[PDB]
């Protein structure tokens, strides 16, 4: 089947991005990375048996 | 005033930062606890592990020498 | 708590400590020196050096980074340092994360050149985004509970007594000795030296011992005698004697083995010559007519507190500092050390209870500085210290 | 939670990658999947990259993530962790069919990591195994640590992990892997192999591999007794050989004790350091070469314990005839051993112990997976309040 659809289908939500930070008190004057979380908006199959050993 | 404020700021900056050093003072030792006896236990496991190995072979063997083939 | 992780660098005069804001340990402890290897090529890490040192190589030659007032003195070097500590140990760009180093405590001059080479280093050089510089004696102490303490550091350089009160460093009581770790290594070496046939330029031999047999040395056979060893020494006498003479065991007859590797030999003291070693931080009178007893540790601790009573009520910041003793430092750990910097402190100061501190984890106080940065770094809130941003530059640029 | 068919173990290493879904309950199996670490890596005009098992119509690049035991390509890394992923998705998907409710509903992972991963490499890792492999629980297990739990748990020792370009050398304090005493010589296997080179011009490189490989090939510290024995080629070809084969690994030996000894001298409390001592585990392939492991201990001992001198000792003795007491040193070690195996998991005992490392992480697995506390793995809700970030919250 689909990898796509298997990794789908197995194992049943948010995601993050390494970027550009700006604290505040408003910003203080500097950036640096850190991993925040987004907002709302933001192949093949090998077989085993070959590397099963024997 | 200007003065009531930066004393009370003052005075909250200390009482904040000696509150976040105990803190992560008492974190540590948390670590540290739950690591050593994450470890403590691991060596129970083992022992159960050893104990049952040592059941099963003894049961295989008992049979083994009394009967063929 | 934040969203961020900081890198947190130490520059001792003698180690160099590194790692993440994120957990309990640095990622690597390497030495504030480094190898010229010679086309010139730069060798830093504790192994690296210690490989290329047993090479015994002409032209090879071990150069320092931090002077012994603690501040870095070698820019160019040290900005290969913390390439590679970047590079190969942290491994990630320098532009990325918070940076949190630390400074001595200073009287105050040499301060404002200090911060204008950092924010050469940190901005011109190496993008950093923005970074904080704490006070080593301050930091350590705050990492301790405490915000008003007299922070002892005994350290490779000599002895650093501050006092802080209240969150803030008296400097002018801040006092820095000559005598410490490197000193002891010295007369370890002066002193062992027709045991083991051996009696800058020739920097690296004397590097590698430093690093080898030396440090275990120090650390297994050296000890501080709790009081004034001509005084103990007398007084062992004078009882050996009445145990002789009333018949008809003096305790620093007992003695010591050390097994010396590069010559398979086994090297043999009495405990009196174990306890002679740091007795000289204590009373350098001894080594030459040219040291006063004022510039021994004892002294020393009491005049930074007496100019501490000099604010800007002595007989109760006398009572403040001395009911929080902070003794700190690699070379506070030998034996005996605390109690005898303890009897040294309440003969100088008898109507005063004292109290002292010290992390009793061995490791901890060898890196205790970088663990106080640590601390600091997790404080919850940014304006809990000044964050130099690459603006401050900018602004200071002008005129 | 969880079931013990959908745990999944994955170890990979510079050459390949050990994998394992499913802890057998009765004894622990010594892991039957080894998957090659590498990858295809075709480059689609407008920049973009694709991953295939083959080299699809010879237009993919051939990527190996890891080397030296060190991520080279983290993107190439997760990819070949998804494929491994994947395929086995697909395998139980197949010969059950109702697996989905079962078997890989809710499927805890275990990856054993390697000490000079970045943490940057872990958290992309992590994110990865939470958000494209829509994992939901995930434990970083040092390789270390793996080995000091498989060793019967073992506070305080020493972790000596032979590769084949490179050794790894690790003390563990206090259940904690020391970081800043931690470190590698670019020295491994190869080096028997190149030692020999040197010792049999004559023979080429298939055949130096093969003599390494066999039965008379051993460490000296019944064949011993030959001048000459008897070996057969990958090719079956016969080859005889001399004193040879009992070659070629004195350098790498050297060379591991060293630094060994560098490392355990800057341990700070020597009450730990004498425990560490005590427990050195060697560990890796190169390990399995008969009379290796007990060479390289006898060789810590001549170089590092704390002992008279042989000459002081003698003329003691010959002064005394005229009973010596024995002479006590302030340093250690006094004592140097190797940590004991446990004999009690039968399979793992008929395999040897190179890859003991993976029995680690089945015992870690099966403790931290088939009881309630969630304190040594990310969980969604971790990951979902503080993302990759979650990671360091249940560091060991």
């Amino acid at each position: 089947m689909d990898p796509q659809t298997l990794i789908t289908k197995a194992n049943k939500k948010e995601s993050w991005r390494y970027d550009w930070y700006q604290p505040s008190k408003e910003k203080y004057p500097f950036r640096y990375k850190t991993w925040l979380r987004n907002q709302e908006d933001e192949e093949d199959i090998l077989d085993l048996k070959e590397f099963d050993r024997r | 005033l200007k003065l009531e404020r930066k004393k009370t700021e003052a005075v909250a900056r200390l009482k904040s930062m000696n509150k976040s050093a105990i803190n992560q003072y008492n974190r540590r030792q948390d670590k540290k606890n739950k690591r050593l006896k994450f470890g403590h236990r691991l060596i129970a496991t083992h022992t159960n592990l050893e104990r049952d190995e040592q059941k099963r072979a003894e049961k295989k063997a008992k049979e083994r020498l009394q009967a063929l083939k | 708590t934040l969203n961020r992780k900081c890198v947190v660098i130490h520059n001792g005069s003698h180690r160099t400590v590194a790692g993440f804001s994120n957990v309990e340990l640095p990622q690597c402890i390497i030495p504030s020196s480094y190898i010229k290897r010679t086309e010139a090529e730069f060798i830093f890490g504790t192994y690296n050096m210690i490989d290329a040192a047993a090479e015994k190589r002409n032209g090879d030659e071990v150069y320092t980074l931090v002077d012994s007032q603690g501040l870095p003195y070698n820019w160019d070097a040290l900005e290969m340092q913390w390439r590679y500590l970047y590079d190969t140990q942290l491994k990630v760009s320098p532009e990325e994360l918070p940076l949190v180093i630390t400074m001595p405590a200073t009287n105050g001059k040499p301060d404002m050149a200090i911060l204008e080479r950092y924010y050469e280093l940190a901005f011109d050089k190496l993008n950093v985004p923005v970074f904080q510089i704490v006070i080593e004696p301050l930091a350590i102490a705050l990492s301790m509970g405490k915000s008003s303490a007299f922070v002892i550091d005994i350290g490779a350089s000599g002895c650093n007594v501050t006092p802080i009160i209240d969150g803030i460093v008296v400097k002018n009581a801040v006092v820095r000795s000559k005598f410490g770790g490197d000193f002891l290594d010295f007369q370890v070496h002066e002193r062992l030296a027709p045991l083991i046939k051996e009696e800058q330029k020739r920097s690296t031999d004397v590097w590698y011992e430093a690093s080898t047999w030396i440090q275990q040395f120090k650390s297994t056979m050296l000890q501080v005698s709790e009081k004034d060893l001509f005084e103990l020494e007398r007084y062992y006498k004078e009882q050996a004697d009445i145990y002789a003479k009333q018949q008809e065991n003096n305790p620093l007859v007992q003695k010591k083995n050390f097994l010396f590797k590069p010559l398979n030999k086994t090297l043999t003291l009495d405990l009196k010559e174990c306890y002679q070693f740091a007795e000289y931080l204590f009373k350098p009178q001894l080594i030459s007519d040219k040291f006063s007893p004022e510039d021994g540790l004892g002294p020393l601790m009491a005049k930074s507190v007496k100019k501490a009573g000099a604010s800007i009520s002595p007989e109760q910041v006398y009572s403040l500092l001395l009911t929080n003793v902070i003794i700190t430092g690699s070379t506070s750990l030998i034996e005996g050390m605390e109690q005898r910097i303890i009897k040294e402190l309440s003969i100088r100061f008898p109507q005063y209870k004292l109290t002292t501190f010290a992390n009793q984890v061995m490791m901890d106080r060898k890196i205790q500085g970088w663990l106080g940065a640590l601390t600091m770094a997790n404080l919850p809130s940014w304006s809990l210290g000044k964050w130099y941003s690459k603006e401050d530059y900018e602004t200071l640029k002008r005129d | 939670p969880f079931r013990q068919d959908s745990i999944l173990i994955i170890y990979p290493r510079s050459q390949t990658t050990l994998v394992q879904f499913g802890l057998n309950e009765e004894t622990f199996t010594v892991p039957e999947l080894e998957i090659p670490t590498q990858i295809y890596r075709t480059t689609r005009q407008d920049g973009s990259y694709t991953y295939h098992s083959t080299n699809k119509d010879n237009k993919a690049e051939l990527i190996k993530p890891i080397q030296n035991g060190e991520i080279i390509d983290i993107s190439a890394f997760t990819q070949f962790l998804r494929l491994i992923f994947v395929s086995i998705l697909s395998d139980r998907a197949n010969k059950n069919q109702d697996a989905f409710e079962a078997e890989l509903s809710n499927i805890p992972l275990l990856l054993i990591t390697h000490h000079s991963w970045s943490q940057s490499d872990l958290e992309i890792i992590t994110q990865y195994v939470f958000e494209s492999l829509e994992i939901n629980n995930l434990i970083q297990l040092p390789a270390s640590l793996a080995a000091t739990y498989s060793m019967i748990s073992l506070q305080n020792c020493c972790i000596i992990d032979v590769g084949t370009h490179h050794t790894d050398i690790i003390p563990i304090v206090d259940y904690a892997q020391l970081d800043h005493l931690v470190s590698s010589i670019p020295m491994g296997g190869q080096s028997i192999n190149d030692s020999l080179k040197k010792l049999l011009p004559q023979w080429d490189d298939d055949q130096i591999e093969s003599l390494k490989k066999s039965p008379i090939f051993e460490v000296l510290s019944k064949n011993s007794d030959l001048e000459f024995n008897t070996f057969w080629d990958e090719k079956g070809n016969e080859i005889k050989v001399g004193k040879q084969r009992f070659q070629g690994c004195n350098n790498l030996i050297k060379n591991i004790s060293n630094r060994v000894g560098l490392t355990l001298d800057n341990i700070d409390d020597i009450n730990k350091a004498k425990a560490v001592w005590e427990n050195i585990i060697i560990v890796g392939g190169t390990t399995s070469i008969s009379g290796f492991k007990e060479a390289l201990l006898g060789q810590l001992l001549k170089d590092h314990l704390i002992i008279e001198p042989e000459e002081e000792k003698s003329k003691r003795e010959e002064e005394a005839k005229s009973f010596v007491p024995t002479i006590e040193y302030v340093q250690c070690p006094t004592v140097i051993k190797l940590a004991k195996y446990p004999d009690y998991f039968p399979e793992w005992k008929k395999s040897g112990y190179s890859e003991i490392i993976f029995l680690g992480a089945q015992i870690v697995s099966k403790q931290i997976f088939t009881h309630p506390k969630d304190t040594f793995y990310i969980t969604r809700e971790k990951y979902n309040m503080k993302g990759p970030a979650a990671l360091w919250d249940v560091q060991f």
